[PDB]
């Protein structure tokens, strides 16, 4: 199916405690493959997947230089945005950045993106046409005018729909064997009395990849998203994911409830009953 | 591979 | 402005006493990024605990996975202890095999 390459950046100011903490991570689909931590001993971009380690020292040289320049740009922007928002130099603040590209199974460019945040809220984002910007408030409009004048969208577009796709295609080929394929979810159900008259029915899905999945509970056709407890999808730590959903039912009426599972490795939507 | 371009905010 | 973490403590593979497994504490949905996460065995902090690299979701909230190899014994109690600015007292979530 489709694939993605995404880079995530976080810069957190440390007032009076040194330079800002900077952490950068690269993903292909849901698989991390590179990392950089300003507080780590290497001070280099590091491999985190087997198929990226075959890259030569000139690759790691360029990636280390480019990730450090991103950290130095964020240092400037932390001070600049503190001024835009009229904040003191004493508080800690966060800049987060995400950009990347998606390709189809044929390798064709589908979409590129770039989004920036300040203190966990939207700041500025590139539009899907890769030609215009959307600022979230009047402070971020200052950045937009500066980027519109410098024609930043043109150089960024050349990367997002050009170089980004180029490297993603190469990574998909270099890691074709061990890149996590669509692993179907293993499903089962459990039953947990909470009293003499009620019980918790929990619907499980384990060891699946990718992370996208849908779990729903029906009671005689009708839906019960209100009385359903749904946990966030969670990593198993081996490359696969897990998720469960639970409903409290009256003892004796368990047969009136059905769980429904949807994944990309499922030919048809699985349906379970206790 | 990362983007090698930086415009400050 | 500040969002409190959601905590899930769980094992990678179905728990079976005597068999080596992996104890996970997945913390997500929090902001700001500074957080303290300790895994506990019978109330005491496991010393060799690894964690993933900081990342975030579409809503910009952060998530982290702390993990360590453990050999579950039915008498041993395991828990995850998390401290965040949104918390007054550190939150302790005990490991339950049915969740």
């Amino acid at each position: 199916g489709s694939h993605s390459m995404r880079y995530f950046f976080t810069s957190v100011s440390r007032p009076g405690r040194g330079e800002p903490r900077f952490i950068a991570v690269g993903y292909v689909d849901d698989t991390q493959f590179v990392r950089f931590d300003s507080d780590a001993a290497s001070q280099r971009m590091e491999p985190r997947a087997p198929w990226i380690e075959q890259e030569g020292p000139e690759y790691w040289d360029q990636e280390t230089r480019n990730v450090k320049a991103q950290s130095q740009t964020d240092r400037v922007d932390l001070g600049t945005l503190r001024g835009y928002y009229n904040q003191s130099e004493a508080g800690s603040h966060t800049i987060q950045i995400m950009y990347g590209c998606d390709v189809g199974s044929d390798g064709r460019f589908l979409r590129g993106y770039r989004q920036d945040a300040y203190d966990g809220k939207d700041y500025i984002a590139l539009n899907e046409d890769l030609r215009s910007w959307t600022a979230a408030d009047m402070a971020a409009q200052i950045t937009k005018r500066k980027w519109e004048a410098a024609h930043e969208a043109e150089q960024l577009r050349a990367y997002l729909d050009g170089t980004c796709v180029e490297w993603l295609r190469r990574y998909l080929e270099n890691g074709k064997e061990t890149l996590q394929r669509t692993d179907p979810p293993k499903t089962h159900m459990t039953h947990h009395p909470i009293s003499d008259h009620e019980a918790t029915l929990r619907c499980w899905a384990l060891g699946f990849y990718p992370a996208e999945i849908t779990l729903t509970w029906q009671r005689d056709g009708e839906d019960q998203t209100q009385d359903t407890e749904l946990v966030e999808t969670r990593p198993a730590g081996d490359g696969t994911f897990q998720k469960w959903a639970a409903v409290v039912v009256p003892s004796g009426e368990e047969q009136r409830y059905t769980c429904h599972v949807q994944h990309e490795g499922l030919p048809k939507p699985l349906t379970l009953r206790w | 591979a990362l983007h090698g371009g930086w415009t400050t905010k | 402005i500040q969002r409190t973490p959601k905590i899930q403590v769980y094992s990678r593979h179905p728990a079976e006493n005597g068999k080596s497994n992996f104890l996970n504490c997945y913390v997500s949905g929090f902001h700001p990024s500074d957080i303290e996460v300790d895994l506990l065995k019978n109330g005491e902090r496991i010393e060799k605990v690894e964690h993933s690299d900081l990342s975030f979701s579409k809503d910009w909230s952060f998530y982290l996975l702390y993990y360590t190899e453990f050999t579950p014994t039915e008498k041993d109690e395991y828990a995850c202890r998390v401290n965040h600015v949104t918390l007054s007292q550190p939150k302790i979530v005990k490991w339950d095999r049915d969740m």
